[PDB]
């Protein structure tokens, strides 16, 4: 409703770096808000793509940002009559970034890894990896829970069980308020998908450089399965957290699995031991239900509600024809111990191939009426196909079914304006929460400041 | 007695005709003052109205092109008629309607293109062996149905990029089967092999030189190949006047739009051809798999009939995709493709067993209604599609067009075309809302309030600006 | 296998000293080394891993350094608890291999031993055996040699030695040597002697007795 | 807290077999490698092998191929070392080990399990008094404990009364049997003035003999 679309702020990265592929707000120890931006095709030392991270201080004028520096050198360790290798070429550092406390977590889902033992090998595969930084102190750490030193032949002899070689850890990421990092790994267990969790504090305290294979004893991984419903389901394509079991001492995980059960799609809610509390099934095959999940109480009852994006949902139209436009599903959490039911609201795109629902950002209470609000991206939407971000306001019965405000992309065609979103943080300290929108195809980020209601 | 034509107290010939399609107007000078000049045509002649001064349009419909339906789709360079009539003139007055007919034949001996698009991942090694003679065996059977067969061949595996592709050791890139006791081809996304030709032994011999590759994950990249086989007209060689059969064989799940992000690929599919002189799909490693909606768009654009010839273990899956891609056919493929010949023949029959009418460019103010005659002269009201047809059969539809009011533009044309057909019925519509007497109106007439008005059709009309 | 040559075998030092143990490998191990502590009559505690990294809970007066095939453990300002055994271990290759060990001992002023010889008891003799015992108590340093002589001539068969750990109180060492003969062979000779050779004297400390005589 | 709690001391005969246990306390045995290390005074430390309790895969030093077998039961959070066709040279202390952070390191150690391979039967000690020979200001006595099996014994003077100025030496293996000795020192005015006694308990045979030292 009251985002300012006239005076925007633009930050920009190098050409071709995909600056803006991911982003988040970041508060330093003093509460000063900055913006962390991931740029997953930034050039490394060897003039080869590795990805990179930028930490943009807040300025109404925007501009360029300093690097948040990470080690971009391939590593090798000869230990235990084996040879451990990391490969950072085309790893996509910055394909996800998330901030918690005064720490930044930036991940390289396609960092590759191999282990050599005489003539055998584990196989060079994308286990992914996450890099952790405390900018003010300079402290650094890594977390790569899917690395292993098992040789190829063993996986074959055991029929590929507990195969974490293609995890792509960091594909998605989130941190609990208590500071537990949770990583989506859509390729885990031969492309079923897994989740890896561990306290940030324990990640830092157990990390040392050059080890490459080390234990984080407080970590917790989800489980392989024999159920074909999960095969190639990419469990962990997206992740979030929230309170869904009525016990405030537990944190619940939300996991998107957009190809679950032969591309039907699904979203599951779990406890922190990965036991399944609910499952939301997709409505239409290949719609990629679960591509994005968002958690926020929109109807002001203090109970978190769940939003799910299916950006490829095909809407039914005249003469038995279908139109890919994307769809968003609202699930309101019922009072006390009860299942999430049918959706309370369906939001459906209008522009062909717009991918409405590709990203869903909680905004907090944008217009300050007592109900939290959301922003939905259609990165190829709008009458020109350049991208659109649509704002829907919360209300006692859930969400308004029509947008209160629409943001047309200020960038050229192909920018993917809205592919990444983040709201609910007041960057300029004016008492209203603001919205940052990434347009990685244009290598830029746009900041929309919220203003008093007209 | 009085009617809606008189009781409405109209002001002009134009307002008269707009009252009802039964109303008429008399432009005769010698007409009593009390007598209304907007009445039934009968009552005006009853009132001594000069017959030449009677304005009364009648909604009609006359054919302009009415070629007879062909008996054979053979011969000719497609001088073949499968819709009749091909063009008609339609004239409507305000709020009126008129009916016309269309005939549709599923012509006999129509040319056929069949492009064989084959999964060649490791599990299809035995399939390759059993289709080495398909080109000739298929020619034999299709010769009973058409005398203009062309066949071609293409193959797919998956995107040749990690993690779909094994990338270690170096030997594995040249031979993915190195860590077994065999050789297979380096991985390939989609490669065109044989352009559509009537020389079916070229199919056999190209197939005999084909071999499989091997990749890591069960879902394969067939949808990439369906897209390119659809939009690369010139390279596949689809003919203008021919049925297009795209035969898709696989024994596995398939990758779909947004799967590519697991290989670092986010660029949406652009639905354009990217197969060059090397006959390989060059955007395999840089462009995401296509979505169902985009596949649907292109299949429909190029009149491609997609056939999912898949194994029992994935029939339901592809049956469900088929429901999201109208016009697609599914058939059950044996684990070695031993039965693919009969599968194709059955598909072709099911493909030509339906006539479904479609309308293009219909004006907002026009509405249509259809009565269908299928099987044996049995009329089926409110229907615009027949099913259960056999080659050579013929159906017809009665059509009524109802215009609401009168639109600004007095001439528009729209199209009735059966789905997948070349021929079509063009309807040229003319909205007859004006009177002829208006073309000879007197602006600033002495008869009209000292020149303040205009004289048209025997009455005085206030001039422009008043 | 990789050989881990650890030096020195032992060292005598004092509280507050800064000392350094070294470990040399038969080939490069690229810091894949660990350091271990074993307090007297107890199990092992990890100190270092990957050459330089403290195990959790270890004081920072411990430090590890080195590279290639030569590494060092250093202890700044020795604590009373630090007098123990230390071992390196490499895990660059299987089989893992260990160093010989290094013992940190308390340094103190030299002390000559107190020698005491004891003839066989009446009881033991009436059972058919004969054991001469020789105690060498409370000396420093630890290095000492005991020689047995029967009728002036040396004897090496049947001798059985035992040493004590550095004494808690005075930080000295003591030794027990026992010569065991048959009764019949014990009586073939008269003179029995144990000579103690220490650095606290150029002349061996002699103590002896004569059978029958007293 | 990470703790490795090993089984109690074993006492077996040559040619037989024994199976030691290492139980994880405060963590899941499945988390890391578990190693076994043998320790002997002369030979020092020797690595036997490892197991990955998650999958049961093992490695061994070729020296221990045959004798050493390493297993694990995740159910009881325990790892095992089986030794076969036992021998005198198998007499040693055995530790289980796991890393802290580094997959390949050796940081946490169990308390260790003592093994003693012997054919000796349970034999009671012979205790002999050691009085000096027929002068100075200090006097020294002794006590000899010979030919017992198995270890250990306790030795005190005057039932723990006389404690300071004493040296009880480690037992030594003499032909499958053990021998131990203890010395004690005082002033000449104390002995033979005050009765000094050598108290030797051997629980294994349940024998507590006491020899008073008499001059000659
Ligand atoms: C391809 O697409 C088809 C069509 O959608 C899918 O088949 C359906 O699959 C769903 C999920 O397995 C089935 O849902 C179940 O319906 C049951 C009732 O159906 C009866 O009535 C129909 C009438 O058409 C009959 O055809 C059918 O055989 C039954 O007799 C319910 O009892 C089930 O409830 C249980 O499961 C759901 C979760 O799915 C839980 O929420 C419930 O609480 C309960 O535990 C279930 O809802 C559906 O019946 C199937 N339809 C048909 C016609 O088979 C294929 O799965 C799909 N295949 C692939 C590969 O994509
Ligand atoms: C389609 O069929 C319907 C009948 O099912 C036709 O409607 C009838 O037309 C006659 C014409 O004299 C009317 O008298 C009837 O009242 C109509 N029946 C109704 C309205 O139920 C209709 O004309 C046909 N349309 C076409 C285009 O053929
Ligand atoms: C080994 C693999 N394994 C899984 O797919 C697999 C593994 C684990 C789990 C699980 N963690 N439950 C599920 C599923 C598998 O089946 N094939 C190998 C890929 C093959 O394609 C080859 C080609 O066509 O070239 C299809 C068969
Ligand atoms: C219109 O319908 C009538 C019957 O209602 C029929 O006689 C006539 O032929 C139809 N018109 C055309 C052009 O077919
Ligand atoms: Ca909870
Ligand atoms: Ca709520
Ligand atoms: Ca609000
Ligand atoms: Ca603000
Ligand atoms: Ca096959
Ligand atoms: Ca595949
Ligand atoms: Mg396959």
């Amino acid at each position: 409703l009251n985002l300012d679309p006239v005076q925007l702020t633009f930050y920009a990265g190098p050409n071709g770096s995909q600056f803006g592929f991911s982003l988040d707000f970041h508060k330093d120890s003093h509460g000063r808000v900055a913006i962390v931006v991931g740029a997953p095709r930034t050039l490394g030392p060897s003039q080869e793509e590795t990805g990179g991270v930028f930490l943009c201080p807040w300025r109404a004028e925007g501009g360029q940002c300093p690097s948040l520096l990470f080690d971009l050198r391939d590593e090798t360790r000869n230990v235990g009559s084996q040879t451990l290798q990391t490969f950072k070429a085309r790893q996509g550092l910055g394909a996800s970034v998330v901030s918690w406390s005064d720490v930044i977590v930036a991940c390289a889902p396609w960092q590759h890894w191999n282990v050599l033992e005489k003539t055998e090998e584990a196989e060079k595969t994308p286990v992914g990896s996450c890099f952790l930084a405390q900018p003010e102190s300079g402290r650094r750490a890594e977390y790569s829970p899917c690395r292993g030193n098992t040789l190829s032949r063993i996986y074959v002899e055991n029929d590929f069980s507990w195969d974490k070689r293609y995890c792509e850890a960091g594909f998605s990421s989130v941190v609990t308020q208590a500071g537990e990092l949770v990583l989506g790994a859509p390729g885990g267990y031969y492309f079923l998908g897994l989740l890896a969790q561990a306290p940030v504090a324990d990640i830092f305290s157990s990390y040392r450089p050059g080890i490459l294979l080390w234990h984080v004893s407080s970590q917790s991984l989800s489980f392989d399965s024999s159920n074909p419903e999960y095969f190639d389901g990419y469990w962990g394509y997206s992740v979030a957290v929230g309170e869904f079991d009525g016990d405030l001492n537990t944190t619940e995980y939300v996991v998107g699995a957009p190809t679950w059960s032969w591309t039907l799609g699904a979203v599951e809610i779990l406890d922190s031991y990965y036991q399944r509390l609910h499952r939301l099934r997709g409505e239409q095959m290949a719609s990629y239900f679960g591509h994005s999940v968002a958690v926020t109480d929109v109807n002001g009852d203090g109970r978190h509600d769940l939003l799910v994006g299916a950006p490829l949902y095909m809407e039914s139209r005249a003469d038995r024809k279908l139109a890919e436009v994307g769809r968003v599903y609202l699930f309101l959490q019922p009072r006390g111990p009860h299942a999430l039911g049918a959706p309370s609201l369906l939001l459906t795109g209008t522009q062909l191939y717009g991918r409405f629902g590709s990203a869903i950002a909680p905004l907090g209470d944008l217009d300050r009426d007592g109900y939290n609000d959301i922003a939905v991206a259609a990165p190829y939407g709008g009458p020109s196909g350049r991208g659109q971000v649509l704002v829907f306001l919360g209300q006692s019965e859930g969400l308004r079914s029509r947008p209160s405000q629409v943001l047309d992309s200020p960038f050229p065609t192909g920018s993917a304006f809205g592919f990444s979103l983040r709201g609910a943080v007041d960057i300029d300290d004016n008492g209203y929460p603001d919205l940052i929108v990434g347009a990685y195809g244009a290598n830029q980020v746009a900041v929309y400041r919220a203003q008093p209601v007209v | 007695g009085p009617n809606i034509c008189t009781t409405r107290g109209v002001s002009s010939c134009q307002q008269c005709l707009a009252v009802s399609p039964m109303c008429a107007w008399c432009s005769d000078e010698a007409l009593p003052l009390g007598s209304p000049r907007c009445d039934l045509k009968e009552n005006l002649l009853k009132d001594n109205c000069a017959p030449e001064s009677i304005e009364f349009p009648v909604s009609e419909a006359r054919v302009l092109e009415d070629r007879p339906l062909s008996d054979k789709g053979s011969g000719d360079s497609s001088q073949v008629t499968q819709v009749s009539p091909q063009r008609i003139a339609l004239r409507l007055r305000p709020d009126d309607s008129k009916n016309f007919s269309i005939q549709v034949r599923q012509v006999e001996d129509y040319p056929v293109d069949i492009y064989y698009l084959m999964d060649l991942s490791y599990s299809m090694k035995d399939d390759l062996w059993s289709i080495q003679n398909l080109g000739t065996k298929l020619a034999t059977q299709m010769r009973k149905l058409t005398s203009n067969l062309r066949i071609g061949f293409g193959a797919f595996v998956d995107k040749p990029v990690s993690p779909y592709m094994y990338i270690s050791p170096p030997e594995a890139l040249e031979n993915p089967c190195y860590d077994m006791k065999t050789t297979c081809l380096p991985m390939f996304g989609y490669k065109h092999v044989l352009t559509l030709t009537d020389q079916v032994t070229r199919f056999n011999e190209e197939v005999k030189k084909q071999s499989v590759s091997r990749n890591r994950d069960a879902p394969e990249g067939g949808f990439d190949a369906i897209m390119q086989a659809t939009v690369c007209d010139e390279k596949i060689g689809w003919r203008n006047d021919a049925s297009h059969l795209l035969v898709f064989t696989t024994d596995a799940k398939t990758h779909i739009a947004l799967d590519g992000r697991l290989a670092g690929i986010v660029q949406p599919n652009d639905g354009q051809c990217h197969v060059g002189s090397d006959n390989h799909y060059s955007a395999s490693t840089t462009m995401d798999y296509p979505s169902l909606g985009l596949m649907t768009e292109k299949l429909s654009q190029k009149n491609i009939n997609l056939i999912f010839a898949v194994t029992e273990n994935v029939v339901n899956l592809y049956q469900n995709y088929s429901e999201l891609i109208p016009g697609t056919t599914v058939g059950v493929l044996s684990m070695d493709s031993s039965n693919v010949l009969q599968l194709i023949v059955d598909a072709y029959g099911k493909i030509r067993s339906k006539v479904e009418l479609e309308v293009r460019d219909l004006p907002e103010e026009l509405s249509l209604s259809f009565n269908a005659t299928c099987l044996n002269n049995e009329v089926i009201p409110g229907l615009k599609s027949c099913m259960g047809l056999k080659i050579g059969d013929t159906v017809s539809f009665s059509i009524e067009a109802k215009v609401r009011g009168c639109p600004q533009e007095k001439e528009k044309s729209f199209t009735i075309k059966p789905v997948g057909f070349k021929d079509s019925l063009i309807v040229q519509v003319t909205f007859d809302c004006d009177c002829a007497c208006q073309a000879q109106a007197e602006p600033n007439s002495h008869r009209c309030n000292n020149g303040n008005g205009t004289f048209e059709c025997g009455v005085c009309r206030c001039g422009p600006g008043w | 296998d990789i050989l881990m040559t650890q030096s020195p075998s032992s060292m005598s030092v004092s509280l507050g000293d800064t000392v350094s143990i070294t470990c040399h490998a038969s080939q490069g191990i690229s810091s894949n080394i660990g350091w271990l502590q074993q307090k007297p009559g107890k199990s092992f505690m990890g100190l270092i891993y990957y050459g330089t990294n403290l195990v959790d809970g270890v004081p920072s007066r411990f430090s590890g350094s080195g590279s290639g095939a030569d590494y060092s453990l250093t202890i700044s300002s020795l604590d009373s608890e630090d007098f123990a055994d230390y071992y390196c271990v490499q895990y660059a290759q299987l089989p893992y291999t260990f160093g010989g060990g290094t013992k940190l001992e308390i340094k103190r002023a030299d002390a000559a031993p107190t020698v005491s010889i004891f003839p066989p008891s009446s009881e033991q003799l009436t059972s058919g055996g004969a054991s001469v015992v020789c105690f060498l108590n409370n000396f420093y340093p630890k290095d000492i040699n005991v020689k047995w002589k029967i009728d002036g001539s040396e004897r090496q068969n049947g001798v059985l030695n035992s040493w004590t750990d550095q004494d808690s109180k005075d930080s000295t060492y003591s030794m027990s040597s026992t010569l065991t003969l048959t009764k019949d062979e014990y009586e073939r000779h008269n003179s029995y002697t144990c000579e103690a050779t220490h650095k606290t004297s150029t002349s061996p400390i002699v103590k002896s007795f004569n059978r029958n005589e007293c | 807290e990470v703790q490795l709690q090993q089984s109690g001391a074993e006492l077996v005969k040559p040619g037989a077999s024994v199976k030691l246990s290492c139980t994880a306390s405060g963590f899941n045995i499945k988390d890391t490698y578990v190693h076994w290390v043998k320790q002997r005074p002369e030979q020092g430390l020797e690595w036997i092998g490892r197991i990955d309790p998650a999958n049961g895969y093992t490695k061994y030093d070729p020296k221990f191929q045959g004798k050493a077998t390493i297993t694990a039961d995740t159910s009881s959070n325990t790892a095992y070392l089986q030794l076969s066709s036992l021998t005198s040279e198998d007499t040693a202390v055995y530790y289980c080990v796991r890393p802290l952070y580094d997959y390949y390191a050796m940081d946490y150690w169990g308390q260790g399990t003592s093994v003693t391979v012997s054919s000796a039967k349970t034999t009671a000690p012979s205790v002999y008094p050691l009085a000096p020979v027929c002068t100075g200001s200090s006097v020294t006595l002794g006590c000899l404990v010979k030919g017992y099996f198995p270890e250990p014994v306790t030795l005190t003077w005057n039932s723990g009364s006389l404690s300071s100025g004493v040296h009880t030496f480690p037992a030594v293996l003499q032909s499958d049997l053990y021998t131990l000795s203890s010395s004690v020192t005082v002033t000449s005015s104390t002995w033979p003035s005050q009765s000094i006694t050598c108290n030797v308990a051997h629980p294994a045979s349940s024998t507590k003999v006491d020899k008073k030292i008499e001059p000659r």
